[PDB]
DNA sequence: TCGCGAGCCAGGCCTGAGAATCCGGTGCCGAGGCCGCTCAATTGGTCGTAGACAGCTCTAGCACCGCTTAAACGCACGTACGCGCTGTCCCCCGCGTTTTAACCGCCAAGGGGATTACTCCCTAGTCTCCAGGCACGTGTCAGATATATACATCCAGGCCTTGTGTCGCGAAATTC
DNA sequence: GAATTTCGCGACACAAGGCCTGGATGTATATATCTGACACGTGCCTGGAGACTAGGGAGTAATCCCCTTGGCGGTTAAAACGCGGGGGACAGCGCGTACGTGCGTTTAAGCGGTGCTAGAGCTGTCTACGACCAATTGAGCGGCCTCGGCACCGGATTCTCAGGCCTGGCTCGCGA
């Protein structure tokens, strides 16, 4: 159901984590995103609530912005999904 | 006035026929169905009164209104 | 206090039902419902006190078969409680 | 590496053809023999006309293709996708013909 | 793993509360009988014809034969779905209390159903005429059949990605 | 403080899912051929059509009365509502066996031709049989009465669902 990396960042406050950390994102997408900008967990949390946690927005613009497939995004949007419900 | 079958009545019927457990949904699909059939009972009995020149709807054409349809009644002949 | 559990008195219902045979529709409701009905066809029709008396008989036959009829139905789905897709399946393999 | 389908396509194949052709299904010999053979029972020494045989068979046919349609009807009704005895039982019955 | 304390659940004994049934009594109104009538069934005769019977024609239903191949049959194999089971939850059911309008008897009015008489025009019946449509023969093009071709589709293989496990080696703890 | 060794890091590797790409397959599409079934022309003859008549069926008014609608006052039985709860609906998961799929083999269905004769079909005769009408009378329908089978009511007696309590075995858990 959730992957372990999901579940880790889940657990507590994002803090500092670097963006690789996030549940879906490889070295790869990580990689990107950060060349893009996007260097911390907690821009792609406020890229995020930008959209108003529309699903279908988040995950097109995660797929225009470093090339991401159905599973990775839809891995990381569960998460951040999941993160606002546990601390915001 | 089609609330006036009451669902105590429904219920009632339903207890006739056998059934032992009734949903919640079931009230309004008998009253739709109950106002169908009337709908086509009553048509042909007007149509069959409408026809002799009677403001009666006596009881032969009811039988008769039902004797169309396959569901021959018994005890009003007639 | 004392009171049965669920099912007993349906069952208690149901043979008291299947032993008499009077009319389980108040007959003034369905009296105001057939002319109601009527009303739109015939403006200023009289009704025999028989033709509502046989019209009442027709109706509730026709019920109590269709509830034989979504009693099997339902039986059949292994369950016991009757459902509207129930009747709707059994009037749709009736013929109508 | 070999080709074959998934067991349900085939299935859905079959139902497209046999639902846009219009020949007879049963086989003709087998059919007429069956029916010298019931006919046989009430008054010996019949002759049946070819033609009567054919309406015979036209509307075994379609009556047993409606059993069908209504017994699917009631399978799906029961949250599966096969057909079974008592599926072809409960649709008689309710149809009245039993 | 056993001893032993303690509690949880399975099943039977027993009872109670409520329902179904059996018994008796009263009364009541509907079924069964009796009389008057009247008209529908009966009987007898006549007569027109429906169809029973005999006979001939000729069509098609039956039986048979042989050949070809379409389809049924048997077998093996894979997988997917029907059945069993469990856990969840919600929503009909059972009951008590309140409300309401169905039921019953009575009234009265008159709308219209049913009956009868008179009238007239609509239709069955017959005759005479004639052409609309049926049976037959003859032509031609719509669809059957084939052929090849182009393309949509199903399903498998290939490559990218993330996630994860793991072991030699870095970083840190431990003892001498 | 040094050597060593255990825990954590990055390279190495692997596994699962998704996206890209292609072949085999079936379906759609265009082009050609051909043949038999539909469309058309024609003779005739039987059924449709026009005229005219007689009479009976239906229309329409007049009239009676019955029974349907409306309304009212009491009285309840029954509907309406709410709430606690437990059992049923529903989703989910696992399995194994049973049904779909495909291939080689047999088999018998289907197509063709022939032979024939039993029986459908059509026609001719004429006799038994059913319509029709007049007279008649007794079977059956309308109305009145009565009395007893049954509805109704009360009151016992047995039956049935439920549960509460006790007995019994089972299970859980800590230490030797």
């Amino acid at each position: 159901t959730t992957s372990q990396k999901h579940r880790d960042f889940v657990a507590e406050p994002m803090g500092e984590k670097p963006v690789g950390s996030l549940a879906g994102i490889g070295e790869v997408l990580g990689k990107k995103l950060e060349e893009r900008g996007f260097d911390k967990a907690y821009v792609v949390l406020g890229q995020f609530l930008v959209l108003k946690k529309d699903e279908d927005l988040f995950r097109e613009w995660l797929k225009d912005t470093c090339g991401a497939n159905a599973k990775q995004s839809r891995d990381c949007f569960g998460c951040l999904r999941e993160w606002c419900d546990a601390f915001l | 006035n089609i609330q006036g079958i009451t669902k105590p009545a429904i219920r009632r019927l339903a207890r006739r026929g056998g059934v032992k457990r009734i949903s919640g949904l079931i009230y309004e699909e008998t009253r739709g169905v109950l106002k169908v059939f009337l709908e086509n009972v009553i048509r042909d009995a007007v149509t069959y009164t409408e026809h002799a020149k009677r403001k009666t709807v006596t009881a032969m054409d009811v039988v008769y209104a039902l004797k169309r349809q396959g569901r021959t009644l018994y005890g009003f002949g007639g | 206090p004392h009171r049965y559990r669920p099912g007993t008195v349906a069952l208690r219902e149901i043979r008291r039902y299947q032993k008499s045979t009077e009319l389980l529709i108040r007959k003034l409701p369905f009296q105001r419902l057939v002319r109601e009905i009527a009303q739109d066809f015939k403006t200023d029709l009289r009704f025999q006190s028989s033709a509502v008396m046989a019209l009442q008989e027709a109706c509730e036959a026709y019920l109590v078969g269709l509830f034989e009829d979504t009693n099997l139905c339902a039986i059949h789905a292994k369950r016991v409680t009757i459902m509207p897709k129930d009747i709707q399946l059994a009037r749709r393999i009736r013929g109508e």
